[PDB]
Formats: C-alpha cells, sequence, structure tokens
RNA sequence: GGUGUCUUGGGUG
C-alpha cells in the first residue's frame, strides 16, 4: 500500500528511503546498486524495499467524495 | 471451567474409541486448544486447520466416568492390535536419535539444566561417563534419567553381538540404556518397545509421565543442538549420479530387448496371463527394479550428516522411497494398476509416435524431484496424483458405510457375568469370549 | 505456494528468536519434518532463489520447464559471499551459544489465509432451542450447540460410559417429562399439576 | 426367587472397571450432598478423592447387584469384592 | 463443470485424461466430491463460437 | 479476544511478589527460587555467574512456558555457604563487572571521538 | 578484567569487540539493548479529521512506528506510575500533525517532519521526530489529494520493546564469537570439504587460524565477542550501550533489594 | 434427533500443539473457560472457595 | 587398591563410524590371549596405532550425588590421564579359560577376555577404567 | 493346483487329489458342500487374508466374533438390512438402522 | 488452432530445441529425452511454451515441476483463500466481507505467467524470512 | 422476557 516505516525482520527504518530509491532508479542505477547506495546491507532490509508494491497511487485516483 | 476439571475431547470422524478421550483442563490465553503432541496419533490430528470438540460433564457421576474410563493414560494400549497407539513422534524422536548417538557428549552446565527440566528427577546428579580430563555426560545417561527404574528391555537387530559395533539393537538394565540408538523401534508405537513395557510394569500413570519426561529432556537438548534440512541434503555427488544414470540406461536397454523379443514372437508367457499382459508385467518388473537400484545407490551415497538420512533413520518422517524419488528417480507412473494408457489414438501424448512402447512414452519418469520433471513426465505424474486424489475422495464413503453396518450388526453384543458373549435377544454367540 | 499450510503455534519476540552472525532473525520458523515425506523440493529451491534475488537485487525466474538449475544458483550464492547451499551459522537466542547444526535460512513467499481462529472459536453453556424439537439450534452465529452424532455414541458405548451418554442425550439436550396411563400406555393423560 | 444365596455365587470376586467407576461416582455424588464420611479426611476436600479413599479402605456401604442374562442376580458388597 | 453428479462411484469421468493436455489445467481441481468434475481452462485455451 | 496484555510480561502486580524462595528438602542445603516477571535475560546471566563459584555445587533454571513471563531456579551450595548468600554475592559481582565495563567503554568512546 | 575495544564508532552504529566477559553477560547485554532500554513512541492518537484513503488505525500504526528523540526519557515517568488521572504534562509528550492539499493538481505527501511538538516536560530534550540532516524530510506517512485533510493529536509515552516493537532503540545487534571454530561449538555440514564450502567470518583476520598440527583444547571457553549495535536515531549508539548496561545494573539491584528485604 | 442430537455445554476451536503440556492435559482458552460452566453443589468443604 | 593392572599394546583403531569416538583393540604385552576392546573419546585422549597404554580397572577412586572436584582433594585418578565410569552388564564365564566381561561407560562399551585368574575380581557392579599415555 | 471357476464337490472326487484338503475361496460353496463349521473357518481365513495382506494385524478375537455372528444361526447372515433386519430383536433397533 | 480431435493427427515438438536432435554431460540439467526409436521425425507443430498447460491458479506456483502433483493441487486450492487486494476501488464498494492486506509484496521468485495474471500489481502475500529448524518444538 | 424454515453453489478437517 504505502512503504512500511520499519523493516519487519529487524526494525531498521526503511520508510525514509523510498523516494531516494525512486530517484536512483530514475538516473539509471539498477536495483542492487540503488539498494547498496542507500546502505541497506541485510537482505531483510533489502527485500523490504525491493518487493514493495505502491498501491496508494492507485487508491488516490478515485475522486475525494467530499 | 477451572484447572484439572475432566473434560471429554473429541475429533470427527470418530472411527474408534480413542477418538474421544478424557483430559484434564489447563486454562490458557489465545483462542486455540493445546494438545501434547504424543496424543495427536490416536486422534489422527495435526495442526494445519483441524478443530476438535470439548464436552463438559455436568455431574459428579459423569466426571467419575470420564476420569476412570476415558482418561488418556488408560488408552495408551489398544485392543485393536494389542500394541500401544501413542508413541514418541516428530522432534522428540529425531532428537532422541541424535541425542543417544554414541559420540554425543554434554558438559556440566547443560547437564544441570537438563536434569532440572525432568519433572520426576530425584535430585541426584549421575556420575559422568568421563571423569578426566573433563567431566562429560553422554546422551544415553540423560535419556536413562527419564526412564523409570526397574525396566529391562532387550532387542537384537540383524544378529548383533553384545558389543554392538554398529550400536544397533537395544539393552536396558534397571532403566539404564547400555547400548543402542533410541529410534522408532524403541520409543515408537510398535509392540514390545519401551512404552509397552513401562505400561505393563508400572501402570498408566507412570507411562503417561514417561512421555512428558522424555519430551522435555529431548526438546531442551534439541533446542540447544538444532536440526535443519536444506536443498543440499537432496543432492548426490557426481559418481553416484553416474551410477544412477548407468542403471537407468541399462534398464532402458533391457526394455528395448523385451520389446524386440515381443515383436519377433519370442516372449515367454506366464500361467493365467496373455502375451501382452506378460509383456507389461515383465516391463513393469524391470522398471520398478531400475528405480529401486538407482534409489539404493543414492541412499548409499548419503553421509551420516545428511539431514534427510537422519530423519529417515530415526523413523520420524520419510522412508527409502522418498529419498529415491527426491535424489535419483521418480520412476514409473501407474493409472488404475496399468501403465499410462493410449488415451490418444495409439499413443499416450501427441508428442510421441504411434505404437511406441518405450518407458518414456508410457509413463516412466527418469528424473528426480531435484532435477525437475519434463512436461511429459509432469503430465503423467499429474495423472497419477489425480488418481490418488480421486481414490482418497471416493473410497471414504464406502468405508464409512461398511463401518456403520458392522457397528449396527454388532452393537448389541456384550460379555456377560457368566463369561458368555450374547446379543440383545440373549442368544449365545460365543460360550467364552475370544475362546480364551 | 507449495502446499505447506500451517497455523501459528506460538510467537516469540525479537530477542528470543535465533539470529545469524549478521543479526538477522527469522520472521518464521517452520519444521524440517514437512519436507521429506511431502517432497516439496520446489519450496527449498524457491527459498534459495529468493535469497539470491534479494542479495543481488532482482527477481528470480521460477517458470517451470526452463533450463535453470540448482548448481548455477548455488554458484551465484557463493559468489555473493554466502554458503552456496543456503545454510547459515545461527546462534541460540536464549544463551547466545552457537547451534551445533546449521540452519537453512532465507526468504519465502507466504500467504495469509482466510481461516482465523477467532472466526471459529465457539462455546455454548445454555441458549436458544429449536421450536419443533426443543434441541439446541444449529450455528455458530446463532449460538448453537455441537452435534453428538451416532459415531460419538459408538465411542461412548465402546468405552462403556452409560451415564455420560444418558447425560449428554438428556440433561445437555431436550429432556422432557410426560405422564402415561398405567393401563392403556398412551400419553393421553390430562394432568393438572396445580390442582393435583 | 431371583436372588442368589451367598454360597453359590459364581461370578468374579474382583471389582471390574465399570463397577469401580460407577461405585466411585455414586459415592462422590452422595458425599457432595453432605453425607457422612467413614474415612478420616486429612487433606483432601474433593468428593471424588474422598470416595477413592473410602474405596481403598473397604468402607463404602454399597452393594453391587450383578444381573445374569437369565434375569437372576448376585449381590456383592463393595468391601468383599477385591480392588487392585 | 461436468454434470455427472455424485450419485455413482464411477471414477472414470473424474480422471485426468491424455486428451486434456493443453486444454484444461492438470493441477487445479477441487478436493472432495467435485474432484475431476470441475475443471479449469489452461491459459491458452479458447472456446469456439 | 483471549490475548493477554503485553505489559503483564514485566509489570509486577501488587499482590504478586517479585521473588519467592522455597527449600528443596530432597538434597541438603538447597533452595528453589521463583522469579516473577523475568525471563532468560536475568536467568542466564545469574546461572553462568553462579556456575563459576567453587562453593556452588548445583545451579539451573527453566522457563516452563513461553506464554508466561517467569522462570524458576534451583541453586545448591556447600555445607558452610548458604545459597541465598551466594545469590547476593553473584549479584554484586555482576554489578561490579558491568560498572567496570561501562567505565572502559566510556573511556574508549571518548578517545575514539 | 572486562575489556572493550571499539573498532568503528559513528552516530547510528558502533562496532566493538568485547573480551574477558562470559558469553551469558554478552548475550544478556544484547537482549537488554534489544528489548529493555526505554524510549519514547506515540502510544495514543486522537483523530479530528481524517479524509485520506488510509484507514484511521493504519495511520495510527504508522504514527506509532515513528522514532522520536529519547535522550532525556529516563528523567520521565511511566504513564502507569503518575498520580495524574490522565497523562499530565510530565509523563507524556503531545504532538500535532496538520496536513492539507490545496489546489486541483499534484499530490501532497505527509511526512514525519510535519509533526510539531506542542507540550512536554520542558526543558527536557525529548519528543522531536528524528531528522537525519537539516534538510531531512523524515518518514512517509500518507498522501493527500484535493480537499483531503489530516488533523491528528498524538500522545507519546515512555515504554520498552517488550511491550511493543515500536519502543526498540535498536534494529539489529550483530553478534558472534570464535570465527575459526576453535571451540568446535558448530559442526560444519559439507559435501566435499568443509573448509572450502564455508565462507570466512569477517573477523577471521582478528584471530590466528588453527594450525594443522594442533590438537583440540578442552579448556578454552569463548572469550572474545564481536558485536555491532545499530540504532534508529532515537538514541545514539553509545547511549544505547550505556543505558543497556545501566538497565541490567538496575535489574540486578532490584533482585538484590528483594533478597535483602525479604529477610 | 434420537440416535444423535445437538448438545449444550460444548465448545469448539482450532487445536495447537504444546510440548510443555502433560499427556492428559488440554489447554483451554480463557473465553471458553468462562463461557462453559460446571454446577458445583455447595458443601462444608467448598463454601469459602 | 586396584582390581586389574596391566599394560596394553594398541593393535587397531577404527574411527570409521564416529567422529569423536574410536574403538581400539589391544593384547596384553605380558600375557597374550588377554584381549581388550574399548571405545574412547578421541578429543579427550587421542590414541594412535602401536601406542602403549597402562590400563587399570578399579571399583573406587578413594584411598551419591556427583559434585565437581576440588583442587585440594586427592583420589586414585590423580596418576592417570583418562578416567571413565561404567556399568558391568555381562559377565561371560564361558569356555575353558575364556572369560569375557562387558562394561558400558554411559554407552561407550568395553570387552575384556583373558583367563579366570585375571578377571575373577572384575565381577563387580560398577567399574572405573583408568589410562596412562 | 490353482484353478479358475469353482466346482468343489466334483473336483474333490477326482482321483489323484487329496480329497481331505481341497479348499475354495467361495465360502458359500463351502457351506453347501462341507457344512457350517468349515464355513466359519473359511470365512475367518478370507477376512484374515484381506486384512493381513498389507501387513496390518488385527487381534484374533475381533474377527472371531465377526465370523461367529455371521454363522450363529446355521446359515450365512450377511451384514446388510437383508441380514440384520431378519432377526427377532425389537422394532426400534431395526427402525433405527 | 487445434481442438482435441485434430490433436490426434498431429506430431508436436515439445520445445523449439526438440526440432533438431543435439549431438552435454551436464550433471545438473535434466536430460532432454533421447527420442531414439524413430529414425527420422516429421514434426508438424510446436508448443509455444509448455508452461501454458497450467491455469490461472497453478501459474502462481514457482517450479511446479519439482513438486509432487497433490501439493500443486492443494496450492491451487489454497491460493484462492489468500488475503490480498482484490480490487483497487475496495473503498467505494459495499460487500458482505472484504479482507485487504496492509502491505502486499510482490514475490522474489516469480513465474513468467504472473506478468499476465497481474499478480505483481495486486499481490496476495509477503516475503517472510524463514528458517527451517526444530527450534523449540512449537512448530511440529 | 421471548433473536424462524428449506434448497443451490464455493471451502475447511
Ligand atoms: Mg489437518
Ligand atoms: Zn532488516
Ligand atoms: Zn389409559
Ligand atoms: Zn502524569
Amino acid at each position: 500500500m504505502i512503504i512500511p516505516v520499519r523493516c519487519f525482520s529487524c526494525g531498521k527504518v526503511v520508510g525514509d528511503k523510498w523516494d531516494a530509491y525512486l530517484r536512483l532508479l530514475e538516473e539509471g542505477k539498477q536495483e542492487g546498486d540503488a539498494l547498496d547506495e542507500l546502505k541497506l546491507k541485510r537482505y531483510c532490509c533489502r527485500r523490504m524495499v525491493l518487493t514493495h508494491v505502491d498501491l496508494i497511487e492507485k487508491f488516490l485516483r478515485y475522486n475525494p467524495l467530499e | 471451567l477451572m484447572d484439572d476439571d475432566p473434560v471429554l475431547f473429541n475429533r470427527q470422524p470418530s472411527l474408534h474409541k480413542m477418538s474421544m478421550m478424557a483430559h484434564r483442563v489447563k486454562v490458557m490465553p489465545y483462542s486455540t486448544f493445546r494438545l501434547n503432541l504424543s496424543v495427536t496419533s490416536p486422534y489422527n490430528a495435526d495442526f494445519d486447520g483441524d478443530e476438535m470438540n470439548l464436552h463438559v460433564p455436568q455431574s459428579e457421576e459423569t466426571r467419575a466416568e470420564l476420569s476412570q474410563l476415558c482418561a488418556v493414560p488408560l488408552q495408551i494400549v489398544s485392543p485393536q492390535s494389542n500394541k500401544p497407539v501413542m508413541g514418541i513422534v516428530q522432534d522428540t524422536l529425531c532428537g532422541v536419535r541424535k541425542m543417544t548417538l554414541r559420540d554425543t557428549f554434554i558438559e556440566y552446565e547443560q547437564v544441570m539444566n537438563m536434569l532440572f527440566w525432568v519433572p520426576s528427577w530425584d535430585g541426584v546428579v549421575p556420575q559422568p561417563a568421563i571423569l578426566k580430563p573433563k567431566p562429560l555426560w553422554t546422551g544415553k545417561q540423560l535419556l536413562s534419567i527419564a526412564i523409570p527404574s526397574g525396566i529391562h528391555l532387550q532387542r537384537t537387530d540383524g544378529g548383533n553381538s553384545l558389543l554392538s559395533p554398529k550400536d544397533n539393537g537395544m539393552l536396558i538394565v534397571d532403566g539404564k540404556v547400555m547400548f543402542g540408538v533410541v529410534d522408532k523401534k524403541t520409543v515408537g508405537s510398535g509392540g514390545g518397545g519401551l512404552i509397552h513395557t513401562v505400561m505393563r510394569e508400572k501402570g498408566p500413570k507412570i507411562c503417561a509421565e514417561l512421555f512428558g519426561n522424555i519430551q522435555k529432556v529431548v526438546n531442551y537438548w534439541l533446542l540447544h543442538n538444532g536440526f535443519s534440512i536444506g536443498i543440499g541434503d537432496a543432492i548426490a555427488d557426481a559418481s553416484t549420479m553416474k551410477e544412477i544414470t548407468h542403471a537407468i540406461s541399462s534398464a532402458k536397454e533391457q526394455v528395448q530387448e523385451i520389446i524386440y523379443k515381443a515383436q519377433h514372437n519370442e516372449l515367454e508367457l506366464k500361467p493365467g496371463m496373455t502375451l501382452r499382459e506378460s509383456f507389461e508385467g515383465e516391463v513393469s518388473r524391470t522398471l520398478n527394479d531400475a528405480r529401486d537400484s538407482a534409489g539404493r545407490s543414492a541412499e548409499m551415497n548419503l553421509k551420516d550428516l545428511n539431514n534427510v538420512k537422519q530423519m529417515v533413520s530415526a523413523g520420524s518422517k520419510g522412508s527409502f522411497i522418498n529419498i529415491a524419488q527426491m535424489s535419483a528417480c521418480v520412476g514409473q507412473q501407474m493409472v488404475e494398476g496399468k501403465r499410462i494408457a493410449f488415451g490418444f489414438a495409439d499413443r499416450s501424448l501427441p508428442h510421441f509416435t504411434k505404437d511406441d512402447f518405450s518407458p518414456e512414452s508410457k509413463g516412466f519418469v527418469e528424473n528426480s524431484y531435484l532435477r525437475g520433471l519434463t512436461p511429459q513426465e509432469f503430465f503423467f505424474h499429474a495423472m497419477a496424483g489425480r488418481e490418488g486424489l480421486i481414490d482418497t475422495a471416493v473410497k471414504t464413503a464406502e468405508t464409512g458405510y461398511i463401518q456403520r453396518r458392522l457397528v449396527k450388526a454388532l452393537e448389541d453384543i456384550m460379555v456377560h457375568y457368566d463369561g458368555t458373549t450374547r446379543n440383545s435377544l440373549g442368544d449365545i454367540i460365543q460360550f467364552l469370549y475370544g475362546e480364551d | 505456494r507449495h502446499g505447506q499450510k500451517g497455523t501459528i503455534g506460538v510467537t516469540y519476540r525479537h530477542e528470543d528468536m535465533p539470529f545469524s552472525a549478521e543479526g538477522i532473525v527469522p520472521d518464521l520458523i517452520i519444521n524440517p519434518h514437512a519436507i521429506p515425506s511431502r517432497m516439496t523440493v520446489a519450496h527449498l529451491i524457491e527459498c534459495l532463489l529468493s535469497k539470491v534475488g534479494s542479495i543481488r537485487g532482482y527477481e528470480g525466474d521460477a517458470t517451470p520447464f526452463t533450463d535453470l538449475t540448482v548448481d548455477a544458483v548455488s554458484n551465484l550464492l557463493r559468489d555473493n559471499g554466502y554458503q552456496s547451499r543456503g545454510f547459515e551459522v545461527m546462534y541460540n537466542g536464549h544463551t547466545g551459544k552457537k547451534l551445533m547444526a546449521q540452519v537453512f535460512f532465507g526468504p519465502t513467499y507466504y500467504q495469509r489465509l482466510r481461516h482465523m481462529v477467532d472466526d471459529k472459536i465457539h462455546a455454548r453453556a445454555r441458549g436458544p432451542v429449536q421450536v419443533l424439537t426443543r434441541q439446541p439450534v444449529e450455528g455458530r452465529s446463532r449460538d448453537g450447540g455441537l452435534r453428538f452424532g451416532e459415531m460419538e455414541r459408538d465411542c461412548m458405548i465402546a468405552h462403556g460410559a452409560a451415564g455420560f451418554l444418558k447425560e449428554r442425550l438428556m440433561e445437555a439436550s431436550d429432556a422432557f417429562r410426560v405422564h402415561v396411563c398405567g393401563i392403556c400406555g398412551l400419553m393421553s393423560v390430562i394432568a393438572n399439576l396445580k390442582k393435583n | 426367587e431371583l436372588a442368589i444365596l451367598k454360597e453359590e455365587r459364581t461370578t468374579t470376586p474382583y471389582l471390574t472397571k465399570y463397577e469401580r467407576a460407577r461405585i466411585l461416582g455414586t459415592r462422590a455424588l452422595q458425599i457432595s450432598m453432605n453425607a457422612p464420611v467413614l474415612v478420616d479426611i486429612e487433606g483432601e476436600t474433593d468428593p471424588l478423592q474422598i470416595a477413592m479413599k473410602e474405596l481403598s479402605q473397604r468402607k463404602i456401604p454399597l452393594v453391587i447387584r450383578r444381573y445374569l442374562p437369565d434375569g437372576s442376580y448376585e449381590d456383592w458388597g463393595c468391601d468383599e469384592l477385591i480392588v487392585d | 463443470n461436468t454434470p455427472i453428479g455424485r450419485d455413482g462411484k464411477l471414477a472414470k469421468p473424474r480422471q485426468l485424461h491424455n486428451t486434456h493436455w493443453g486444454l484444461v489445467c492438470p493441477a487445479e481441481t477441487p478436493e472432495g466430491q467435485a474432484c475431476g468434475l470441475v475443471k479449469n481452462l489452461s491459459l491458452l485455451s479458447g472456446i469456439s463460437i | 479476544m483471549n490475548a493477554p496484555d503485553r505489559f503483564e510480561l514485566f509489570i509486577l502486580p501488587d499482590d504478586v511478589p517479585k521473588l519467592k524462595i522455597t527449600p528443596d528438602s530432597r538434597v541438603p542445603n538447597c533452595i528453589i527460587i521463583k522469579f516473577e516477571r523475568e525471563d532468560h535475560t536475568l536467568a542466564n546471566l545469574l546461572r553462568e555467574e553462579l556456575a563459576l563459584y567453587p562453593d556452588v555445587t548445583f545451579v539451573a533454571y527453566k522457563v516452563e512456558h513461553p506464554l508466561f513471563a517467569n522462570f524458576v531456579m534451583r541453586l545448591q551450595t556447600e555445607e558452610g555457604t548458604r545459597p541465598k548468600q551466594a545469590l547476593e554475592r553473584a549479584c554484586a559481582s555482576i554489578i561490579n563487572k558491568l560498572k567496570t565495563l561501562d567505565h572502559k567503554f566510556n573511556e574508549e568512546w571518548n578517545i575514539k571521538n | 578484567e572486562p575489556k572493550v575495544n571499539i573498532i568503528n564508532a559513528q552516530d547510528d552504529e558502533v562496532e566493538l569487540m568485547l573480551s574477558d566477559v562470559n558469553l551469558s553477560l554478552a548475550n544478556s547485554l544484547r537482549r537488554t539493548m534489544l528489548a529493555e532500554v526505554p524510549t519514547l513512541a506515540i502510544d495514543l492518537v486522537e483523530i479530528k479529521m481524517n479524509t485520506s484513503v488510509l484507514a484511521d488505525e493504519f495511520i495510527s500504526h504508522r504514527l506509532g512506528l515513528i522514532p522520536l528523540v529519547s535522550e532525556d526519557v529516563e528523567e520521565m515517568k511511566y504513564s502507569r506510575d503518575c498520580t495524574c488521572e490522565d497523562y499530565c504534562d510530565e509523563c507524556s509528550v503531545v504532538l500535532e500533525l496538520s496536513a492539507r492539499h490545496e489546489g486541483e493538481e499534484g499530490t501532497t505527501d505527509v511526512y514525519s517532519s510535519s509533526l510539531i511538538k506542542v507540550s512536554g516536560p520542558g526543558n527536557l530534550n525529548v519528543g522531536e521526530p528524528v531528522r537525519r540532516d537539516d534538510y531531512d524530510q523524515g518518514i512517509l506517512l500518507c498522501k493527500l489529494r484535493n480537499h483531503q485533510e489530516l488533523n491528528i493529536r498524538c500522545i507519546a509515552k515512555k515504554g520498552i520493546a517488550k511491550e511493543h516493537a515500536k519502543w526498540s532503540p535498536c534494529s539489529a545487534i550483530a553478534f558472534e564469537y570464535d570465527p575459526h571454530n576453535k571451540l568446535k561449538h558448530t559442526d560444519f555440514w559439507f559435501e566435499v570439504d568443509a573448509k572450502k564450502e564455508w565462507p570466512d567470518s569477517k573477523y577471521a583476520t582478528w584471530e590466528e587460524p588453527p594450525k594443522p598440527g594442533e590438537v583440540f583444547d578442552y579448556k578454552a571457553k569463548p572469550n572474545r565477542f564481536y558485536m555491532t549495535v545499530e540504532t534508529t536515531g532515537s538514541l545514539k549508539a553509545n547511549q544505547v550501550f550505556s543505558r543497556g548496561i545501566k538497565t541490567l545494573q538496575e535489574k540486578l539491584a532490584n533482585v538484590l533489594f528483594e533478597l535483602e528485604n525479604s529477610r | 434427533n434420537l440416535m444423535g442430537k445437538r448438545v449444550d455445554f460444548s465448545a469448539r476451536t482450532v487445536i495447537s500443539g504444546d510440548p510443555n503440556l502433560e499427556l492428559d492435559q488440554v489447554g483451554v482458552p480463557i473465553s471458553i473457560a468462562k463461557t462453559l460452566s460446571y454446577p458445583e453443589t455447595v458443601t462444608q468443604y467448598n463454601i469459602h472457595r | 587398591s586396584a582390581l586389574f593392572d596391566d599394560i596394553f599394546t594398541v593393535q587397531t583403531v577404527d574411527n570409521g563410524r564416529y567422529n569423536k569416538v574410536s574403538r581400539i583393540i589391544g593384547i596384553s604385552t605380558t600375557n597374550s590371549a588377554i584381549k581388550l576392546t574399548l571405545d574412547i573419546n578421541n578429543e579427550m585422549f587421542p590414541v594412535s596405532q602401536d601406542d602403549s597404554l597402562t590400563v587399570t580397572l578399579a571399583n573406587s577412586l578413594s584411598l551419591k550425588s556427583w559434585r565437581p572436584p576440588k583442587p585440594t582433594d586427592k583420589s586414585l585418578a590423580d596418576d592417570y590421564d583418562y578416567v571413565m565410569f561404567g556399568t558391568v552388564y555381562k559377565f561371560e564365564e564361558g569356555d575353558e579359560d575364556k572369560i569375557k566381561v562387558y562394561v558400558s561407560f554411559g554407552g561407550l562399551l568395553m570387552c575384556l577376555e583373558g583367563g579366570y585368574k585375571s578377571l575373577a575380581s572384575l565381577k563387580q557392579d560398577n567399574l572405573y577404567i583408568l589410562i596412562r599415555r | 493346483l490353482e484353478t479358475d471357476g469353482i466346482n468343489l464337490a466334483e473336483v474333490m472326487a477326482v482321483p489323484g487329489v487329496d480329497s481331505s484338503r481341497t479348499y475354495s475361496n467361495s465360502f458359500v460353496e463351502i457351506l453347501s458342500v462341507l457344512g457350517i463349521e468349515a464355513t466359519r473357518s473359511s470365512l475367518y481365513k478370507e477376512i484374515l487374508n484381506v486384512i493381513a495382506f498389507d501387513g496390518s494385524y488385527v487381534n484374533y478375537r475381533h474377527m472371531a466374533l465377526l465370523v461367529d455372528v455371521m454363522t450363529s444361526r446355521g446359515y450365512l447372515m450377511a451384514i446388510t438390512r437383508h441380514g440384520i433386519n431378519r432377526a427377532d430383536t425389537g422394532a426400534l433397533m431395526r427402525c433405527s438402522f | 488452432y487445434v481442438d482435441g480431435e485434430e490433436e490426434e493427427t498431429i506430431m508436436i515438438a515439445m520445445t523449439p530445441e526438440d526440432l533438431q536432435t543435439r549431438s552435454l554431460n551436464d550433471t545438473a540439467k535434466r536430460i532432454k529425452p533421447e527420442m531414439s526409436t524413430s529414425s527420422h521425425h516429421t514434426f508438424t507443430h510446436c508448443e509455444i511454451h509448455p508452461s501454458m498447460i497450467l491455469g490461472v491458479a497453478a501459474s502462481i506456483i514457482p517450479f511446479p515441476d519439482h513438486n509432487q502433483s497433490p501439493r500443486n493441487t492443494y496450492q491451487s486450492a489454497m491460493g484462492k483463500q489468500a488475503m490480498g487486494v482484490f480490487l483497487t476501488n475496495y473503498n467505494v464498494r459495499m460487500d458482505t466481507m472484504a479482507n485487504i492486506l496492509y502491505y502486499p509484496q510482490k514475490p522474489l521468485a516469480k513465474t513468467q505467467a504472473m506478468e499476465y495474471l497481474k499478480f505483481r500489481e495486486l499481490p496476495a502475500g509477503q516475503n517472510a524470512i524463514v528458517a527451517i529448524a526444530c527450534y523449540s518444538g512449537y512448530n511440529q
């Protein structure tokens, strides 16, 4: 839905890295290199960001009803 | 409802009298029931969705009936096959096999914790098997702590001597294990094992407490030892792979020779059997023995540290066929007792040519699960599994009908005070029950 | 995704769970005794592929009937600085001592199924009865009772518990009182209890 | 007419599991209705355990009437059947 | 859905058949009394108009 | 709906003592201690501290159920020593060791700054 | 006798080797730092207007998971030990979040930096959401479109990680000992050779590998422990370590107190 | 309705395994322990409790 | 104060089946036809082929709850390198002068042949085994 | 010798055959030829064969009781309504089935 | 297109590589079948890809050719009961029951078919870190 | 103080 604040397994804060990750993917860096640069070293933290599906973009498309 | 109240506990279907047993209550949080794991065998239960019913007796007479007739300790031995039905299962087994190996040693601090974990421990620390240069206890000592005193057990496995080079067989003297790995043959539900012996000599209460003592000791030791399984436990080295593939090629050549003999009118028939049925029986024999030989090679390749081998050797899960199918060859698929029929015109699948009797055409799967099945082999194995699912889904109704009819036929039959076995009309069925 | 269903038996906190040398702790610990007799090798292969994909930052391809092999995946995994078969040295959470055996460790895709215990837990002491039979109604939502069917009766008969059976079928269910004529044996007796 | 004399009683001298269960249940129910207790109650308050104590000391004042398939019966006091 | 019905223990129409290849999924079928009677189309299956 | 509160792990009630000592009569000069609202963190520390004293002959602990936040500890000592006294001695020793550890860590951290 | 040797020391993490201590001590320290070091986290949320697509308790869970500066949290009181019938200014920190999208294009992101501390037991340095830099935007909380609004009053309280993971000052405490398996505490699974098939520990070069002529030693215990504490910014690494030590000290002092005053 | 029937004073829920229970023990949830009941006659041994 | 003193020459050592345990065979150097088969912990007392072991069997270490030994006390085990405690579970008073004793050291097994005059006093409940070199 | 089809009485007479040991797997034939006790023996043999085929072991007394109920009246009583409901028991038992 | 009846008369190559017999020795990759009985094959058709025989539910399974078929059937049944995000407009719909996972994650090991099944756009699971161990006995 | 009946389809054990 929206990026989780913490890593499930260990609890590192990954919620402040989604925008940097998107900008890194924009400038051509492949996913492993982007995750390396954000200093996500444990594969739990890495799969937190690598497997996220951002559905809030899809939910926001339905007009506010008030 | 409070602690130690007797309640009747039940899982459907109730196929035998040990599907409904009386338990003592212990109140706990969460919304799920809790069962000791050794009683999951008589219920035929597991923990992947199952539900069970609890009935509360509403008077003192029904409380006494439950506690004195239906209680779990009283049902350990069954009259169906005069053997125990509750045994040691899963980790407690695998763990006791690993713990009672000859080269398993324990230091003083883990020994102290394990001793304190035994509810019936009498507070006396046994002398260590090794006193110098460092006190070490063996797992056999710690397991012998669990067994009550006054127990003698003796088993011979393949004519072993009293010095047991393989550490097989079993000798128990005054409740202490002298030699022998403790596995399914000793703490399983088979007859003549340790559970049956303790039941017959000490009674149902001490036998019930034996399950708990052994479970606690082995679970602590396994918690601090560990046991796992990985993809590497199903992988055989190159030489065993060469042996397996050579055996499979030899069997394919044998099948091709049988095919040539049948086509040139040289096959030797069997009594009560057609030339085609003889041909099919001979081919099935050949391919089954091929799979068995490849499996034997794969099993021989496995080290004593292989985790699959440890689970099989403990007898807690899996068998030789599982190792064979995982590592060497899935083998031949059968649909309704026969090989894969020619569902298309003169072929099994439209990727074969007509009248091709080779093992690959009619459902022999040459690969293992590790290697992966081809699409044809995948489809044939799916057909066989579908046959199994249909059988499982469809036969249970006939079986339930048969058991209902048997119960209605025999429901009115009771042993009377004069020893006779009579029905509700008073007519004699047997002058003495069981003739003994 | 390989037929490996199960329910949660217990939950442990972060500090109680076993950890690897990198401080990674598992979300989930399943039992080894579900692999051998079920022969779900794809589960282990997929755990290995998922580990490699998460380490190298891509998604593993697990399409059936492709030319991928376990050996290539293990070569990649060892090149990434991990034991090539997915084993890791883990430590005991309670004591910090190493485990004597190494543990197959990695990510696996799990599913949250619709069956929750809180939608199934039901108890009934006394409650609504049926109009016709005066027996407990049927249904968890209606606060019903559980059926003590025929095979349950067979098991109680095998146990020889006659009193328990009578109490299940009478005082825990539709017990009633009727007056019969001692001469004609029909329940046609008109009774006025307040007038005796 | 249907009672059997104490000399020709040919049933087992041992309390069966069903007889023991019902005797204990009935005694426990009786004691829970403020009946007098024959044993010395030291620690236990549960009527079932008190009934077990009475059963062991052969002090339960009850009678088992064992019906035969022909309708006749034998009478055995609880104190004279043998408890294991 | 094949409307055979459960009145009859003929296991033949419940069976995965050779001609099912490519047309109906070899693995997806309900457990129990609908096993083999309720089928599921393969991804590239198509029904003529 | 049956889940207990997550603070009952550590918050001691007013009617529940923190610590309760009973003697083990089977062996001489031994005591059984039940620690309420504690877990392996204190238990393992105390156990491995006590296991290294010459006058302590037996020491062990267990957490009988993971869903209940307590542990029970069995501790025996020699004839002259009392197990209680050995328990205060172990507590004081671990306190001193932790204080020394803190001092050295602070000095190292300051130099590293 | 205990010794500490710091190998790397920055604000979020400290990597240190611990020596001349028992393994139980090191593991107790790891457990205490993971579970029993108090911090501050939002424990009570009050919704005024939430017209976002996200649910009220979804946003509440996310807000509870936001790290807050907890440097002075030890001078604060547990909300179960204050005489106040309702959290007073001294046992809680009150935060405000107000967000709103004006305009008919674009999406307004709601970040943790938008949280504003209103009250709290001043001048204690608690409560502020942790920023990485001066220009940090914090954690993503929600997203807002036209006329969607978020008006929230959060309460923050003192707690430990036993009660809920949101009070954990640490993410992952790496911990290991005996890189060369001299003590033989593990027994390596292998296919061909156990030395080739197992990667070396990252602290292998800190200890001498065993010589082939060497025999097994049955007197050696574990004596050197390599551990890397990491934080979420709520506390600093040295603060986490020192307060874990202090928490262990006070637990032991509690035990000592009960023993002496049960006499 | 006569050979089998629905009964009061019963409960049902998912089962779980517990290595720390005795063989003849079953763990009962608090909510079920409070919903179900046992009628206990008051006597001079249980009146205080 | 000992029951059976002797010196043995190790003949074969087959580690094979186990990793920390090896079975050794040894004939007495002074009185052949006295055979000894024994399982021993490798990591506590490594043994090589043709090595010479002084083996003692005793019913006590003096000159019921095990507690760790102090430095200050003394026992018979002070002069040896490898001490084990075991249970005699078979005394085979067999052929002419073949006498076999079977001892289980917590699952580590021992067999000892020889004439009756050597092993007559080895008919005990529990036996210590002590080893040098 | 093993043979397809069944004729016990006439094959039993054929010279060269051990007339005292010929056996049939149709116990109805046994009943018609050899009597009811031989029928009981054959019935137990068949049930034991079917059960113990796969290595399962059922204690003797249970199958003995089952075969004694089926041969108690002098003729083979099948375990069906057509067998069970021709007894002299009460109406309520028969209706309950 | 071919229906079941026409399939009787055709000779289908299983993969595009099967159209030519190769002359290997890979102990890991499975031996693609010899097909030696027939001297010269006259193929008329080729499969586009053999994995297309599976349906919607079976296509989620990773490496279904390494499993025994009953487990594939059980997963085909159980994957339909898995909490996910059935639709993106679940907030303007009013249904009797609905379950939405908080944080759906796409799988780390994926099949090609899920690109067409939208399983990566509307996932129904989470990648947990799993150890396989007999840790304390509560997972038996 | 009193929360109704029957069939169809999809699952869990
Ligand atoms: Mg199940
Ligand atoms: Zn992480
Ligand atoms: Zn009348
Ligand atoms: Zn306050």
